[PDB]
């Protein structure tokens, strides 16, 4: 732990990328988080919404 | 676009609809459309 200054930078970069990837499963109020399923079972009007 | 149709089937003359007419007789694009008009014709058709 004599190189904390460098390790923090690596960790923060990794944390930012990990959170960004995780965000893809968020619903954001949608019916479902997966585009393929909303489209596969919904009419174009509501599917588009 | 002029045509005669069954009374109950009028509900299918719209965007975002499914059914017999929507699929095999008359489909509307998902876009603006001027106006939909209709009137009864018992005095002249039946």
């Amino acid at each position: 732990s004599a190189l904390g200054k460098l390790q923090d930078v690596v960790n923060q970069n990794a944390q930012a990328l990990n959170t960004l990837v995780k965000q893809l499963s968020s619903n954001f109020g949608a019916i479902s988080s997966v585009l393929n399923d909303i489209l596969s079972r919904l009419d174009p009007p509501e599917a588009e919404v | 676009d002029s045509f005669v149709i069954r009374g109950d089937e009028v509900r299918q003359i719209a965007p975002g609809q499914t059914g017999k007419i929507a699929d095999y007789n008359y489909k509307l694009p998902d876009d603006f459309t001027g106006c939909v008009i209709a009137w009864n014709s018992n005095n002249l058709d039946s």
